């Protein structure tokens, strides 16, 4: 799914323990917040553990 | 889980509320399950954060 023009806050993302893993591997998720971007790809899917 | 933000250079809930390591830290971490010793079936409600 292709995100673009509007405003993502990844703090409550961040925030949310529910979440096992959370890995950033070209940012830090609490830098984040004050990064803007060019458009956003989340690709969703469903894996053995 | 929290065993893993215990590290230097993490972060978190954990990390960024009640308990912090320094990023040059020099020590020794040790760790063991205490639920035997520090667990009810009822909830050991005892440890708070």
């Amino acid at each position: 799914k292709r995100i673009s023009n509007c405003v993502a806050d990844y703090s409550v993302l961040y925030n949310s323990a529910s979440f096992s893993t959370f890995k950033c591997y070209g940012v830090s998720p609490t830098k984040l917040n004050d990064l803007c971007f060019t458009n956003v790809y989340a690709d969703s899917f469903v894996i053995r553990g | 889980d929290e065993v893993r933000q215990i590290a230097p250079g993490q972060t978190g809930k954990i990390a960024d509320y009640n308990y912090k390591l320094p990023d040059d830290f020099t020590g020794c971490v040790i760790a063991w399950n205490s639920n035997n010793l520090d667990s009810k079936v009822g909830g050991n409600y005892n440890y708070l954060y």
